[PDB]
């Protein structure tokens, strides 16, 4: 039992670790390029989507 | 271009030139070193590496005299320290044999005093010199246009 | 003035002066920033908090190079580095529009060359502006006089 | 010299001198500082405590241009900062009252710009000082002169 307890916790942290990285890797892909540049008239979904 | 585009110094050698613009310093990643201006010093270098670059956030002193910024950009001559750089056929080139190592960073200048591209490298096709810049787009994406051949300076 | 008189920094920017007397040096408490004299950085600072001040001991090479002190104020105009300042009514008042934020610890001089006050603050009051000051006495006193509504420079 | 002689500041205050001969570079044990230039003093010094020195090798950069060095003493007068030094019976003088404390490290130097002698320190003798200081030999070898009641500047 104990085992499998873990296993699943193990599972949920590196899940929940991949996607933060692939979310915050995803923002800087895609604000990178706007940084560097005047005016950054961003469509407002990418940002509210991957600020929380 | 003097004022206002601070070398990068490492072991007694300057190996880039960083610059600000749009109040925010801009620093090549492909080159290292530290920068001779004490209020430079102190800045956090947020690192995109796909476009070989660090930029930070200039202090409140020194936004109000910074570089501007560019969308705009008609072929033909254009301003830089060694001299007049031919932009054409959407690429920017140099007569053979002119910059080298440790000129990175180097903004090309407009008539008006505006900045147009960063110096990444130069490659060399024989009969000009191909540069590898950074440029701005109209919808403000800055584009890393690099030639066949680049070699980062 | 000029060549005793050293600016402070704050993130590069001047914020105050201190001012050496009868080798000690004094700075404003309120102001804060870092010495630009090398030396003096490395030297020890003892505060009065309730003057607002801090005063140390200073090396033995600029001691006697100092603004020598006095403690005779008859009323009349003295000197100052924006001009003149009259001192009337036991009060230092200078014209509504000089001086402001970063004049602080801003010697006052005679014109013999000597020290009479050390200027704090400043209030507007529509005509004039009041000093909130240092000034000393015949009996060895310095009374921090600050007249009402002062802010400190 | 004033190109090539880089002075050794300790707390604002110049106490010695190191030298470049033969693309290494020599300081003095008895004197404690740091030096300005980055290389200088990135570079590892091996020090030889009786002898009262540290080289270390200098970096590539500065090592094509460097002071040339000879073994050939002939007697008579050897420029220097502050004059001329008398070589006679084997040792140097300077007139009373020339030299003194943070001279040490200074390089004396031929009629056509070679170096002879590196300057350790004076002994006063009444007429004249005699120098301390670590002359060359023709076999390959190094030899400090030091006079009775020797003090190392």
């Amino acid at each position: 039992t104990v085992i499998v307890l873990c296993g699943v916790a193990l599972a949920i942290l590196v899940g929940t670790a991949s996607s933060a990285a692939c979310i915050a890797k995803a923002r800087r892909d895609c604000l990178t390029p706007y940084a560097l540049a005047p005016n950054a008239t961003v469509p407002t979904a990418l940002a509210v989507l991957c600020c929380i | 271009e003097s004022d206002k585009t601070f070398p990068i110094m490492l072991n007694g050698q300057v190996n880039g030139y960083a610059c600000v613009v749009g109040g925010r310093l801009m620093k090549p990643l492909h080159v290292e070193g530290k920068i001779d201006n004490e209020q430079l010093a102190a800045v956090k270098l947020k690192k995109a590496s796909m476009y070989d670059l660090e930029y930070g956030d200039v202090p409140q002193n020194m936004k109000s005299d910074t570089l501007q910024y560019t969308s705009d950009k008609p072929p033909g001559f254009y301003n830089w320290h060694h001299g007049a750089v031919q932009y054409e056929n959407g690429r920017f080139t140099v007569p053979r044999g002119v910059g080298g190592k440790g000129d990175s960073g180097r903004p090309i200048l407009d008539n008006r005093g505006r900045v147009v591209a960063i110096v990444l490298g130069g490659a060399n096709e024989g009969t000009r010199t191909a540069l590898s810049v950074v440029t701005w787009n109209q919808k403000g994406v800055t584009i890393k246009d690099t030639p066949e051949g680049s070699e980062p300076w």
